[PDB]
């Protein structure tokens, strides 16, 4: 049989919050936030601060339930997490003074082979005894984990439930014995239920209270704790509560606007409670006591991000768990502001997901592509660009421009830092000093004026040089006065300069000259004539610590060499004949990771770099790579023992080491000319930049991670392409308003498209004549639909279009067709009806947005939904419900069709590669087509008829298609073009398997690295958690290679909760669960790299390709993450 | 849950029953694309329809005990096996390919199993057993019927581990057969409830009925006889669905939709509901009367083996037609 | 690698099995013996093969067994006065192809495609290729069949590599039975068999009944080809079809006899 060699890592990982907690987990005193992230999960220690990260940990699973729980005789909190594939653990925190474990104390898979799994998904509670561990896992069964200490595997027992459908469930407080407490639905009505559950017996007693009849839409029970007692049950319009025989309910009109969907106690008593709607709308619930419950209160407190979950933390803290918009950190006031708010955000924490749409595009750079995403839901919908790179924090600027040079630059001896900087203007140079934060221009007598400086600094023997066009000028520093004094001999000009502490080489045309700093003077050591024009110098001492350099890296004219000199002779050591005619601008000798090079940028944005021994001067293992146009200037600055070189362009780039592989970054700012590092005491471990008009002086961070700029927008956005010749980008998105008396609707907020710069609305008549469906009450929503044109720079809404009343925009595309050298929007639409089964009525419209404004082209009415469009040869391919149909662009400029396809249940997804079109189902999984151009039709060249359900499809080659469905799953199609037969050739075979565990939205082919000159292709894509991964092709060297490191790599890596890799990767559906294969998970494999040695060397053992090292293997996966 | 398909599908890319909607949507729609004639033949005779375990094969039983096979893709025969000396009334093969439970008319005997790795031979006869089926959750046993009686035999030794008849509580049901729970733990015959390893009768279901014996549902909590649809705990009746009236019931294989299938004794249509709270989905009507159906496990093709002509004419041209499901014709289509 | 092109071919098993004529068998094809007795089996396996074995090998032992029987094969083509001529005439991959037809239908079985060696011989391949496809050799086994025409054409092994997992499969079909309508039979055959369905029939229907589907069937028109006695035992056949249908719906209706 055939198979596939994909791998597939994390580039971002998920940031939806799926889940929050709070408790004792790392100590009994302490207080934890614990976070579930749908497959990591964060501990935190709540603090004044905020909150304090402790522990980060991964799990071989989606965590479904996350209870904190402590059992009798137990000194601090224990976790019990349920996995979605029923995977149970109770863990334990155990910090062994520097490192930090958690340990699983119990394990074991809760899974009932025949189970109807319930529609309001998977609960997991736990009485106030710590006796038992309640599941409903699925429908008519209860399952029980008893919680005594001998149960180490989770051994469970169902009870048959007689209601079958049961919305939620807890269990209740102050009960002579453990009583669950439930709404559950039936013929009648929906009702609150109680039994009591026998552990001795394992079966159900009559419970406490009789049942009562609920609100129809009653979705959650809170169970409310001593001295009270009983139940609260959350409904759309009414909140009521129960005990023995006490009822009270309140119906106030606040609530019935949106339905409440999570809740949370304040205080241990149960007096007050937050409840969290759907439109981000935070109440608190309080009880009125007297004593005994008088009466229940809802008040409105202000606004938070959509919650997915609440957790009142301290001090008024409340932590906001979104997965529709970004997670908060939020201040309850006794005091409201002026809007009446008593809801103040303290703190953001960036959230991608739902990624619904995205796209790669060059907006800054060439070569280093940015993913800009459809992110979020309703009012916390937005754009998020994302960048790879490292990132300053900008603390000052000033506007003085012309920058040719800057130096940092210590005045008193007395003192170990950074306090003045000089910097060099084109003639002459200016001295400021650096007190506190903010500087004032100075000058320190015995440095010049009048030439520009070449170079000035700490060197040795308490005292400062500074190198000029006309002189070498030594200056004491406790008295402050002109020390000594170089000079060319015949008075020419100092064209070239390199300085350290002990040590000046200078050049005047094709002459150096090397002098020594000694006390009061400047000796003149050794003198030489080079071949060439000297263009740059360098004298880093590297290596065994002197501060006196035996090298001297030297540039030159007229032949593009680089050249390592021995001081004091001038001996040649090495000359390397550099490619091209254009002069060396700047050379360095560094050392990376105790490892010394030789860096050398050219004019032509070129820069080599060498392996250089420092003891024999040679050049070896040369290698090339490009950093822009603007020649550049290389600069170098260490962290906290290591070292960097800064390389200012009109590209400014930060070059480090990592696993001894050099690591090129891009930095995220405009165009940076000169530079160096400045330790301040107004600002420590800091630079300082000239961007030709600004000096800037600011902090970077240590290693490059992926940047996210957010773009509001308050709707819903859908879909995003870009237009580059009128450098903006089109999105389209909906946003919800309500029916009032007038009959017409009203938005809720403004947002992007109510607040466009300009703006206009449908004309079309196209659907007038057609039935008009069941009109919309007072008080329902409805969904406005418009395509957006964003400017790609400032990112504001150039234009919003407003679509037909009822109308879905569902796809959108940008291209040229045909003959016509117009760029266009193409839109396909939908009118949707909301009690009809599916639409049979749809546009594809065509648009263009030139010189500032938006016109509709053309007009093209189809009958059904338009759910994908793709640019196929000039023609646009389109899917309307459950035909394939291409369409060709006429000289009068209206769409004609060429040919259809007919052979779906619901064509959702459409990828083009050369002729060949992959089609999408909503359940018969993928299809491929080929355009026949010589009969202009389609030919069905090969079909998958496994009900995999859809979500996202790929071409990855010619052969070879990637699939996303709605279990989490991803699989890889093969044809075979050479089968000896019809019906093989026709078959799709599944040759790739892997469950991911995410639910992806959008594949496309795009890379967020920089790739200048081990792994093929390059495809990204998005999920509802916000997680972004990749996917790319290996060899069946490679496949095979780490596989086997899979399994080795699986023996030493202990999983939390004791969950086995393969079982989590295994291809899992209702109907089928397989091992996966074709799939490596990168995500595995790059956690070699965290290992100890000592594991390290154990997975390495009995192993070789071209024996294998641990660091042969470091070298693998080192080269790998660069992937992303 | 919205009610279109349009505002579902966004929901779930940014918001996520849904699900029974998806399936009235697709289980509503069935477009035939291939009919299977019995090669040298004017007139068809097929009487009985399955799919091969890997269902490249659709396998037809003829009104004269013989067993055609035919590739799906092409049409063409594949393989012939003589099987009984009377029309094949029931098809059944196990999932590891490995055999095949076979049911005759009238010839004895009535019903076999059969080998189907190199050579197609009778592994066991079950002489005069009428209906034949297999165990559910292992497929290591076998449950024949006669009459009101149920025998439960090893598909290796052949040998009657158990004899299933309580003479007091039995309905004397029509069409009885008798068959396992998902779980082979429980047994229903003649609409008596039993436990397989105590050989007990657990309970007597009331006969609304005369001719329909019962299954289980695939989801081990209900109980399906005609119409009446009868909790598995409690044995409380949960529901009652007139159209069920005389219907062969099948699921799929994942077990979220029913098919059920009935001048002219003959039925011409046959239904679909969601199998989770037994809504009708759709009632596809045949022109043609209709005698067996069978699904894959696939949820891709319907086979259903349909009397060619009138109705009431009920002439011997007996074909299989098979369906795409959730495909419908547009009306651009017919040209 | 011939052992590896009849390893996909004809199939490799490990453990003893028996053949389509009940006979066991090992490895490739390998037939052990043709008594009844295992053990007397197990004991050839076992001078065969270095050690005891109990019936159980590893593949590396199979292709020693295979090699010895390719040697033995070929020992009969060197022998052979119509195959000896074209077995020379040929590389080692294409007399490998050769090999394989020998095994499957005999060597005396491959002598009958005369022609068809003639231009092999002569060098012909794709000529060969296209009368090779006209035998049912082609039409009974076509996978295997043009995999090693395609090997006798291009003289490589590109038939045998990389392959697809091989589609399901189904056992041989029985032989026809005795109403097939291209396998001739016998007037009391078919007379025999009406009366013997006419047992049951007549358990539920009248006799003038039956004799309506008589009627109905002998008023149809028949081949201006057939004889008398062609055509009667036509009458016959789609009698007892008729009555085997009429019985089946009645049972479906429900028989109350
Ligand atoms: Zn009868």
């Amino acid at each position: 049989g055939s198979m596939s060699y994909n791998y597939v890592v994390t580039a971002q990982k998920p940031t939806a919050v799926n889940g929050c907690v709070t408790g004792h987990f790392t100590s009994a005193e302490d207080l934890n936030l614990l976070i579930a992230k749908n497959t990591r999960l964060e501990i935190y220690v709540v603090t004044a601060e905020g909150l304090r990260p402790v522990k980060e940990v991964g799990m071989y699973g989606k965590i479904a339930v996350m209870e904190l729980f402590r059992p009798k005789g137990e000194s601090k909190d224990l976790l019990f997490i349920l996995t979605a594939k029923y995977n149970a653990c109770i863990l334990e925190y155990k910090q062994s003074g520097e490192s930090i474990d958690i340990i699983t104390r119990a394990h074991g898979n809760v899974q009932d082979r025949i189970g109807r799994p319930s529609e309001t998904g998977i609960i997991g509670i736990i009485d106030p005894e710590c006796r038992m561990i309640g599941l409903r896992l699925y429908d008519g069964l209860f399952k029980v984990i008893p919680l005594d200490r001998d149960n180490k595997e989770l051994k469970a027992f169902n009870i048959r439930l007689e209601e079958l459908h049961v919305i939620d469930v807890k269990f209740l407080y102050g009960c002579q014995a453990p009583t669950i407490c439930f709404v559950y639905q039936d013929p009648q009505g929906r009702h609150v239920k109680t039994y009591e559950v026998s552990l001795r017996e394992k079966e159900f007693n009559k419970g406490p209270w009789k049942q009562e009849n609920v609100e129809a839409e009653a979705s959650m029970v809170i169970a409310v704790p001593e001295p009270f007692g009983g139940a609260i049950i959350i409904g759309q319009e009414s909140i009521t509560y129960h005990n023995g025989d006490k009822y009270l309910a309140i119906a106030p009109p606040i609530i019935k606007q949106s339905t409440i969907v999570c809740h949370n106690r304040v205080d241990p008593n149960g007096s007050r409670y937050l409840l969290g709607d759907m439109e981000g709308r935070l109440f608190m619930l309080l009880l009125e006591k007297e004593v005994t419950l008088k009466d229940l209160r809802v008040e409105l407190l202000g606004e938070t991000s959509i919650a997915e979950c609440l957790t009142y933390l301290d001090n008024g803290v409340v932590f906001v768990g979104s997965r529709l918009g970004d997670s908060q950190l939020v201040k309850l006031n006794v005091d409201s502001n002026e809007q009446g708010s008593y809801v103040v955000a303290m703190e953001t924490f960036t959230n991608l997901g739902p990624i619904v749409d995205m796209c790669v595009v060059d907006l800054e750079r060439q070569g280093q592509g940015q993913l800009v995403t459809c992110s979020g839901a309703f009012k916390e919908g937005s754009l998020r660009i994302i960048r790879n790179g490292i990132g300053i924090h900008e603390h000052a600027s000033i506007d003085l421009p012309g920058i040719k040079g800057l130096w940092p630059l210590r005045s008193d001896p007395n003192r170990e830092t950074d306090d003045t900087l000089v910097l060099s203007f084109v003639g002459q140079t200016r001295v400021l000093m650096l007190n506190g934060e903010e500087v004032e221009e100075t000058e320190l007598m015995g440095f010049v004026d009048d030439q520009q400086t070449f170079f000035c600094g700490n060197v040795a023997h308490q005292q400062l040089i500074q190198i000029t066009s006309a002189s070498v000028r030594l200056v004491s520093q406790e008295p402050k006065a002109l020390v000594s004094e170089w000079k060319e001999p015949q008075a020419k000009n100092i064209s070239v300069a390199s300085c350290n502490s002990s040590q000046v080489v200078v050049a005047v045309g094709r002459a150096l000259y090397y002098l020594q700093i000694h006390p009061q003077e400047l000796r003149q050591i050794s003198h030489t004539e080079m071949e060439h024009e000297v263009a740059c110098l360098d004298i880093t001492p590297l290596g065994d610590s002197n501060g006196l350099s035996p090298l001297c890296a030297i540039g030159l004219w007229t032949d593009i060499s680089a050249r390592i000199l021995k001081l004091p002779s001038f001996e040649l050591l090495h000359k390397e004949m550099l490619g091209g005619e254009i002069i060396p601008r700047s050379i360095l000798m560094t050392t990376f990771e105790s490892s010394h090079y030789l860096l050398c940028a050219l004019g032509d944005g070129a820069l080599f770099y060498f392996g250089l021994n420092i003891e024999t001067g040679l050049l070896s293992d040369r290698k090339k790579v490009t950093l822009g146009t603007q020649p550049t200037v290389l600069r170098t600055f260490r962290s906290l023992s290591t070292t960097n070189v800064f390389a200012c362009s009109d590209r400014p780039t930060v070059i480090y080491s990592s696993n001894h592989k050099l690591v090129f970054s891009n930095v995220n700012l405009k165009e940076v000319n000169y530079m160096c590092p400045l330790n301040s005491d107004g600002y420590p471990d800091s630079l300082a930049l000239a961007n030709n008009s600004t000096l800037t002086i600011g902090t970077i961070d240590e290693i490059q991670k992926l940047h996210i700029r957010t773009v509001p927008l308050y709707e819903s956005p859908r879909k995003i392409c870009y237009q580059e010749v009128s450098q903006c980008f089109g999105v389209l998105s909906s946003r919800i308003e309500v029916q009032d008396t007038s009959g017409g609707t009203t938005a809720l907020r403004p947002s992007a498209s109510t607040q466009a710069l300009s703006s206009s609305v449908s004309s079309s008549k196209l659907f007038s004549s057609s039935t008009a469906p069941h009109e919309t009450s007072f008080g329902e929503e409805v969904e406005v639909h418009n395509l957006l044109i964003i400017d790609q720079h400032t990112f504001e809404v150039l234009h919003a279009h407003q679509f037909l009343q009822n109308e879905y925009a569902l796809s959108l595309v940008s291209c040229k067709l045909g003959k016509d050298p117009n760029t266009y929007f193409i839109v396909g639409t939908a009118m949707v009806y909301p009690e009809e089964a599916e639409p049979k009525q749809g546009r594809i419209v065509v648009f263009q947005y030139s010189d500032g404004k938006l016109q509709t082209v053309a007009e093209k009415e189809v009958k059904g939904a338009v759910y994908s469009m793709v640019e196929f040869n000039g023609k646009l391919l389109a899917s309307i419900n459950s035909t394939v149909r291409l369409y060709e662009w006429t000289t009068e400029k209206e769409l004609r069709t060429e040919c259809n396809h007919y052979n779906n249940i619901m064509a959702l997804y459409l990828k083009t590669k050369g002729d060949f079109i992959l089609v999408g189902d909503l359940m018969r999984s993928v299809l491929l087509l080929a355009y026949k151009p010589m009969e202009g039709n389609f030919e069905e060249i090969a079909r998958d008829f496994n009900p995999n359900w859809m979500s996202a499809v790929e071409i990855l080659d010619d052969d070879n298609f990637l699939g996303a469905e709605n279990a989490f799953n991803l699989f890889v199609c093969q044809k075979d073009s050479a089968a000896t037969t019809d019906e093989e050739r026709q078959h799709l075979q599944e040759v790739g398997l892997f469950h991911l565990g995410e639910f992806v939205n959008v594949f496309c082919h795009g890379s967020l690295v920089m790739q200048n000159l081990p792994t093929q292709g390059s495809v990204l894509f998005g999920t509802v958690n916000g997680m972004i991964g990749l996917v790319t092709s290996l060899s069946e060297s490679w496949y095979n290679l780490l596989l086997d490191m899979q399994n080795r790599l699986n023996k030493v890596i202990k999983s939390v909760g004791k969950i086995e890799h393969s079982f989590w990767r295994s291809f899992h559906t209702e109907r089928k669960t397989e091992p996966a294969t074709g799939f490596i998970d990168g995500d595995l494999i790059e956690s070699f790299l965290d290992i100890s040695r000592p594991k390290m060397q154990e997975v390495v053992a009995n192993l070789q390709y071209d024996e294998a090292t641990a660091d042969d293997l470091i070298k693998v996966v080192e080269e790998l993450t660069r992937i992303h | 849950a919205p009610i279109n398909f349009t505002s579902r599908l966004n929901r779930r890319a940014s918001f996520p029953d849904g699900g029974c909607f998806d399936r009235h949507l697709i289980f509503s729609r069935f477009r035939p694309i291939s009919v299977f004639r019995e090669a040298n033949e004017d007139e068809s005779g097929f009487t009985c329809c399955a799919f091969s375990a890997r269902e490249r094969f659709l396998m037809l039983g003829t009104c004269t005990g013989q067993l055609k096979l035919y590739n799906v893709f092409s049409g063409q025969e594949e393989a012939s096996y003589n099987c009984h000396n009377s029309a094949i009334t029931h098809l059944e093969p196990s999932r590891d390919g490995s055999l095949l439970l076979t049911s005759a008319t009238w010839s004895q005997p009535l019903s076999a199993l059969w080998g189907m790795k190199s050579v197609f031979d009778m592994k066991h006869s079950f002489t005069e057993d009428h209906y034949v089926e297999f165990s559910k959750h292992s497929q290591d046993r076998v449950i024949g019927t006669k009459g009101d009686i149920a025998h439960i035999y090893d598909i290796q030794t052949g040998n009657k581990l158990l004899t299933l008849f309580n003479p007091d509580l039995a309905n004397n049901y029509k069409r009885n057969c008798a068959t396992f729970n998902p779980t082979d733990d429980l047994v229903l015959n003649d609409g008596v409830l039993w436990d397989v390893r105590s050989a007990q009768a657990i309970h007597k279901f009331d006969k609304f009925n005369m001719n329909i014996s019962g299954v289980f549902h695939p989801n081990g909590l209900e109980v399906i006889i005609n119409t009446e649809i009868w909790d598995l705990r409690t044995f409380h009746l949960l529901h009652t669905v007139p159209a069920l009236d005389q219907c062969r019931v099948v699921f799929n294989h994942t077990g979220t939709v029913m098919y059920g299938a009935m001048k002219s004794p003959f039925g011409s249509s046959f239904r679909t509901f969601n199998a989770t709270d037994y809504k009708p989905i759709a009632t596809i009507d045949v022109k043609r009367n209709i005698f067996d159906l069978c699904t894959d496990t696939k949820d891709c093709y319907l086979a259903v083996i349909e009397n060619q002509g009138s109705m009431d004419a009920l002439n011997m041209d007996t074909v299989c037609r098979l369906y795409e499901v959730g495909r419908q014709r547009l009306a651009e289509e017919l040209a | 690698n011939i052992f590896e092109m009849l390893r996909i071919d004809h199939g490799l098993r490990l453990k003893i099995y028996k053949d389509t004529e009940g006979y066991y068998t090992i490895g490739i094809g390998h037939l052990l013996t043709k008594s009844p007795s295992l053990n007397a089996a197990k004991s050839e396996l076992d001078k065969a093969i270095g050690r005891n074995t109990n019936g159980v090998i590893t593949k590396d032992e199979a292709e020693k067994l295979f090699n010895q029987d390719v040697d033995a094969a070929v020992r009969g083509i060197l022998r052979n006065a119509k195959l000896k001529p074209v077995y020379d005439s040929l590389d080692a991959v294409r007399r490998a192809a050769l090999i394989n037809m020998v095994f499957q239908m005999g060597e005396t079985g491959v002598a009958g495609f005369t022609n068809s060696l003639r231009m092999l011989q002569q060098k012909r391949w794709d000529e060969a290729a296209v009368n090779l496809a006209k035998s049912r050799w082609y039409n009974q086994t076509p996978n295997r069949a043009k995999r090693v025409i395609t090997t006798f054409r291009t003289g490589t092994w590109d038939a045998y590599k990389n392959l697809a997992a091989a589609m399901e499969r189904v056992p041989p079909s029985h032989r026809p039975p005795w109403h097939s309508r291209v396998v001739p039979t016998t007037m009391q055959q078919a007379q025999q068999a009406m009366w013997d369905l006419n047992e049951e029939a007549e358990k539920h229907f009248s006799r003038e009944e039956l004799r309506g589907i008589w009627n109905d069937v002998t008023e149809l028109p028949a081949d201006p080809n057939w004889t008398v006695d062609q055509a009667a035992i036509a009458c016959a056949i789609d009698y007892i079809r008729r009555t085997q249908t009429l019985l089946f719906r009645h049972y479906r209706e429900g028989c109350y006899h």
